[PDB]
């Protein structure tokens, strides 16, 4: 099957003598695995996934100097930064960043991802050949020439390939039995006051996991792809998620109405009906 | 496991 | 430069009146990450509010999951005031059993 890794970080400057907050947080498929915040007390990487207690204290400690690494190279990349937009001291700024890898069905390497924002906007990115840079404005053009002539795309190019594909298989295998489960969600209708004779016929869908989902109204178990009211899909707070659709509907008419709910945890499509 | 930056922005 | 958060409001289990439950604020697609969410029940700020760790998505736009205790009552009215930089002025989403 497809899988994949990918660590976010994020570095933002703040008013003041205060140095940047560095904070970088590590997925495997989607699923936040580690974290590092630097404004915590004792600045660590973190598990932030049961199975990832597997790993010993010499894995910790090497990813939180690498950490520590990253905190101080933010730290100058933003000083550079605001020297290329011509930015004076005393702002709010942000840098962040996206690396890892996505698997394919072979399980070998699909894509190398690496790229930089900064103010929330693309700043540079690592092409898919692993070898060229994307840079989105003038001051990132500044960035790709003196990444060329270091020989940037090298560094990352050989992490993406092996490490990031070596650690990928090792945390899919550690985390087998958790980044697979299912949660069905459960399903109810709801039934809401007639503007005119009309009433608002609401779907819920709740309890699921992975955050995956489609709801859809019909009308005698015909498609009903038009007037339908959604909600995007939202953490519970408790790992599970929930979503709802609604439709306006003829009072009276409603047992005419079923709402279907597809879901990969669920051995066959809900249907559901008002009452 | 992360990657780290050498050269910078 | 700057872009406005999304807000959902709304409670983790189904609502009955009188049963302890837990309301969440769901914040998204907003950037610089600093941002003030608050949580009122008749107007006056919840004290125990609880916020997921700072996350990003794919678009690097940040969001948050806000959360407090709380009990529904047919009285009592619950809401998110969130305050950020992309905004002149404070928005207020109120929680609707509905939704």
């Amino acid at each position: 099957g497809p899988h994949s890794m990918r660590y976010f970080e994020t570095a933002v400057s703040r008013p003041g003598l205060e140095e940047p907050r560095y904070i970088s947080v590590g997925y495997v498929d989607n699923k936040e695995f580690v974290r590092f915040d630097s404004d915590a007390e004792n600045p660590r990487y973190e598990p932030r996934a049961p199975w990832m207690e597997q790993e010993g204290p010499e894995y910790w400690e090497r990813e939180t100097q690498k950490a520590k690494g990253q905190e101080q190279w933010f730290r100058v990349s933003l000083r550079n930064l605001l020297g290329y937009y011509n930015q004076s001291a005393g702002g709010s700024h942000t840098l962040q960043q996206m690396s890892g890898c996505d698997l394919g069905s072979d399980w070998r390497l699909l894509r190398g991802y690496l790229q930089f924002a900064y103010e929330g906007r693309d700043y540079i990115a690592l092409n898919e050949d692993l070898k060229t840079w994307t840079a989105a404005d003038m001051a990132a053009q500044i960035t790709r020439r003196k990444w060329e002539q270091s020989g940037a795309a090298e560094h990352y190019k050989a992490y993406l390939e092996g490490e990031c594909v070596e650690w990928l298989h090792r945390y899919l295998k550690n985390g087998n039995a958790t980044l697979l489960r299912t949660d069905s969600p459960k399903a109810h209708v709801t039934h809401h006051p007639r503007s005119k004779g009309e009433v608002t016929l609401r779907c819920w869908a709740l309890g699921f996991y992975p955050a995956d989902i489609t709801l859809t109204w019909q009308l005698n178990g015909e498609e009903l792809t038009q007037d339908m009211e959604l909600v995007e899909t939202r953490p519970a707070g408790d790992g599970t998620f929930q979503k709802w659709a609604s439709v306006v509907v003829p009072l009276g008419k409603e047992q005419n109405y079923t709402c279907r709910v597809y879901h990969e945890g669920l051995p066959e499509p809900l249907t559901l009906r008002w009452e | 496991s992360s990657v780290v930056g050498v050269w910078y922005l | 430069i700057q872009k406005t958060p999304q807000i959902q409001v709304y409670s983790r289990h189904p609502p009955e009146n009188g049963k302890p439950n837990i309301l969440n604020c769901y914040v998204t697609q907003f950037h610089p990450p600093h941002i003030e969410i608050q949580m009122l029940k008749n107007g006056k700020k919840i004290p125990k509010v609880e916020m997921s760790d700072m996350s990003f998505s794919k678009d690097w736009s940040f969001y948050i999951l806000a959360h407090t205790e709380f009990t529904p009552t047919e009285t009592d009215t619950y809401a998110c005031r969130v305050k950020h930089d992309s905004m002149a002025e404070p928005k207020t989403v109120y929680w609707d059993r509905d939704m």
